[PDB]
């Protein structure tokens, strides 16, 4: 990219989230951030970065979505609560009117070209979502279909995600729509989505099949203390057969560690995140 | 001039959703309201679980601070459970954890608040903006400024490496769990972080402690504004022997001028004007309750209100370092002298109001970064590579336990109490709760919603003193509420 290129707009929601899909996002190293906000988008809203706030960082947004009207990119970080009238996540304020996440994304949604849905609480609901909860936290795709949004969804789940994962399928996006135009493209990233919307490319491989210890687990060879890093993790909890990530490859943060080699995977990419994984350190 | 009512939502350029709204007369701030917005209600999710679970449920509450909530877990764990963590094992936490201490300020300074003060380039997400912003740097100061965000970018991934080298990964880290450590360091591994750390070190030292002073001396105007209420508590945090009576930053309170042991008992949360049922007003965490009434009358915030023996305190690091008076940097003590006219050598030497002031909590947090080096340095010394971090404790039938310690942003307790082998209750009292919080029962204001009082607002159209005291506070809200 070039500080003079093309660059899409971007708003960043954050609904019931943590504010780890955007910390992890930072820790991308190529391209890195600096990289991605000044080559690459133009990320027009974000709570945690932008300069200006309140009612006029709304109106900002407002004006931005009108003069991009079908042309910018929404992205959702945490779940869409939709108990209480919204009440349970106000994510701004203009006009003397109170903005709930259910309102934004009732509100940007139809008009945004695509929604990415960062993280696994965007797109699956996630720990907000499970089991003790009660503020009706819901996925974006759920949301966006009970209020008959059509706007295309695609999920890069995680908790959070691996920076590449959401850099990378920004790049696979912005890639088809050069080649083919924006319906074109977004055809294409969609053929590319597995059954749960994630980009096969980063989610098209099992973590168990592709582990550095599948031998052990076929000989039965377990650790019976995390800190035995010669047998399989298995028996202290290891979710690596039922997920789907290629962190066995990439690893994380600068390629220095992964869950795996370190403790064990809790699964954090899987629709059924946190509960289907729990118990976490018992098979 | 009369009176206007400002209100501020989102507040940018902070964790989480904050709504801020004050009253301005006649040029000042004269009452203030801080609203959390966002709930989600971790104290419920935890219960019913394998209590091992909680130390990776509760980093969802904040990816800002995961490894802080994870400390605070296994600490509660530990001592449910009864188990010893090996030496060797508190070492390794203490590296995977203090690493995100140097993260999370330079973060803050430099991501979250540097562009109250520096002009970014001419584009998103550094303008539009408010078009009278006080932006008082010379045009190359300025640009020291947007050099070194540029640079903080690197160095605070850098940082995210070494929590990862044994951590696993980060955020929400694999490495720590009830009993101690996952991964014994190795000798490749600690070269690996000593490496990375030696670019922090450096980057903390020439750049982030001279730059906070170096903008501080060109808005000493911000030193007289921001005092609330003077009061500050600390827990304690970061273990230094096995006893669990000796740690980097040991506890206290300090109110009403007077320093003041630290007894967790005296803790209270009230929920008057919090989104909670009236019948769980005024309860200690161990008797904890998390009840969402989010169309109660008169409620404003889904942050409960603790108070500690009735007084509204704020924690981070002002309050630590308020409390522990170390002695001041090298390079804080020369520019104390070069730029401001003043001869320092502790902390408090700056004294009571100059501390607990919107510049002032900046200048703490970056002489905290500074500390923090040191500690840092020792356990790098006194870790044993290959010796093992870890025990394997079975799960209680019934148990509580509390875990305490120090977030980057101020004062965190977990409590678990555990019954048939699963979490019967789990609490949570963090750092930006001390400083976020509604009124109480009584109507005491929250510590930040007392340093607002008195604010500066020489132009309403261009308020931005407001969210500029908000942001010396590093506020966390997905902390505050979880
Ligand atoms: S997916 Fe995980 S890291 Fe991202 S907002 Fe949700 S809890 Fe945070
Ligand atoms: S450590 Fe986990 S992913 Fe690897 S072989 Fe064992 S169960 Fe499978
Ligand atoms: S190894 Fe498992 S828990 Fe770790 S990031 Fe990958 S999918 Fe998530
Ligand atoms: N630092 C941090 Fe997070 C907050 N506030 C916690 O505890
Ligand atoms: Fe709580
Ligand atoms: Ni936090
Ligand atoms: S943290």
């Amino acid at each position: 990219g070039t500080l003079t290129g093309e660059r899409p707009p971007v708003f960043w929601l954050q609904g019931q989230g943590c504010t780890g899909c955007s910390v992890t996002l930072l820790n991308s190293v190529h391209p890195s951030i600096a990289d991605v906000l000044l080559k690459v988008i133009s990320l027009e809203f974000h709570p945690t970065v932008m300069a200006w706030e309140g009612e006029h960082a709304i109106e900002h947004m407002r004006k931005v979505a009108e003069k991009f009207k079908g042309k910018f990119f929404l992205v959702i970080e945490g779940s869409v609560p939709v108990e209480a009238d919204g009440k349970y996540c106000i994510i701004g304020e203009a006009n003397h009117h109170e903005i709930s996440m259910v309102d934004a994304l009732k509100e940007f949604g139809p008009n945004a070209a695509a929604v990415l849905a960062v993280g696994t609480c965007a797109a699956y609901g996630g720990i907000p979502a499970a089991e003790g909860s009660e503020t009706g936290a819901t996925a974006v795709s759920k949301f966006l279909g009970d209020n008959g949004i059509k706007t295309p969804v695609v999920n890069i789940p995680g908790c959070p995600p691996h920076p590449d994962w959401i850099v990378g399928t920004v790049v696979l996006a912005l890639d088809a729509i050069k080649k083919n135009g924006l319906e074109g493209g977004l055809a294409e990233v969609v053929k590319v989505l597995d059954s749960d919307g994630r980009p096969t490319p980063f989610f098209g491989r099992n973590i168990h099949e592709n582990c550095p210890y599948l031998d052990k687990y076929d000989e039965g060879v377990m650790s019976a203390t995390f800190t035995d890093k010669v047998g399989c993790r298995y028996d202290l909890g290891c979710k690596g057969p039922m997920t789907m990530a290629d962190c066995f490859e990439r690893k994380w943060n600068g390629g220095v560690n992964w869950c795996v080699q370190n403790a064990v995977c809790i699964g954090c990419v899987e629709p059924d995140f946190p509960d289907g994984k729990s118990p976490f350190y018992q098979a | 001039t009369g009176r206007t009512t400002i209100a501020i939502d989102p507040v940018t350029r902070i964790e989480g959703h904050l709504k801020a709204e004050v009253v301005v007369e006649n040029g000042k701030v004269v009452d203030a309201r801080l609203s959390g917005g966002m709930y989600r209600g971790f104290e419920t999710i935890l219960r019913g679980r394998d209590p091992r679970d909680a130390s990776q449920i509760v980093q969802r509450i904040c990816g800002v601070c995961p490894t802080a909530h994870s400390t605070a877990s296994v600490l509660a764990l530990d001592e449910a459970f009864g188990a010893k963590v090996p030496n060797n094992g508190r070492i390794t936490r203490n590296l995977i954890f203090g690493a995100n201490y140097l993260q999370s300020h330079i973060l803050h300074f430099y991501h979250l608040s540097a562009q109250d003060f520096v002009q970014g380039p001419d584009t998103a997400p550094f303008v539009p903006r408010f078009p009278k912003s006080d932006l008082r740097l010379s045009k190359e100061l300025n640009k020291a400024g947007v050099d070194q965000y540029i640079e903080a970018l690197e160095v605070r991934r850098i940082c995210h490496e070494m929590v990862a080298l044994f951590g696993g990964r980060m955020p929400h880290v694999q490495g720590q769990v009830v009993g101690g450590a996952t991964e014994i360091p190795t000798k490749e591994k600690l070269v690996e972080y000593a490496a990375r750390f030696k670019k922090v070190r450096d980057f903390v030292e020439q750049k982030y402690v001279p730059v906070v002073y170096t903008i501080g001396s060109k808005y000493k105007d911000m030193f007289k504004v921001g005092q609330g209420f003077k009061a500050a508590l600390c827990v304690g945090a970061f273990p230094l022997d096995n006893s669990g009576k000796k740690h980097l930053f040991m506890p206290g309170v300090y109110a009403k001028g007077k320093d003041m042991p630290f007894d967790p008992s005296k803790i209270k949360e009230y929920v008057k004007y919090s989104w909670f049922a009236e019948e769980t007003t005024g309860l200690n965490y161990k008797e904890g309750k998390t009840i969402p009434a989010p169309d109660k009358a008169g409620a404003y915030s889904f942050v409960k209100a603790p108070r500690y023996d009735g007084l509204s305190l704020e924690v981070g690091p002002l309050a630590r370092m308020w409390v522990n008076n170390p002695e001041l940097s090298p390079v804080g003590k020369k520019l104390l002298k070069d730029l401001f006219g003043i001869s320092a050598k502790k902390f408090r030497d700056l004294g009571e109001e100059a501390a607990f002031s919107l510049m002032g909590r900046h200048v703490a947090r970056a002489e905290e970064t500074y500390y923090m080096l040191g500690a840092i340095e020792g356990w790098l010394k006194e870790i044993k590579a290959g010796e093992d971090t870890v025990v394997m404790p079975a799960v209680p039938a019934s148990a509580e336990g509390t875990g305490f310690t120090e977030a980057p942003r101020g004062s965190l307790l977990h409590y678990v109490k555990v019954k048939d082998s699963k979490i019967d209750n789990y609490q949570i009292v963090s750092a930006s709760l001390w400083n976020c919080n509604p009124r109480d029962d009584m109507g005491q204001r929250g510590a930040v919603e007392e340093a607002l009082i008195g604010i500066p607002v020489d132009d309403i159209q261009n308020p931005v003193n407001v969210a500029r005291l908000i942001r010396a506070f590093d506020p966390x809200l997905g902390c505050a509420v979880h």
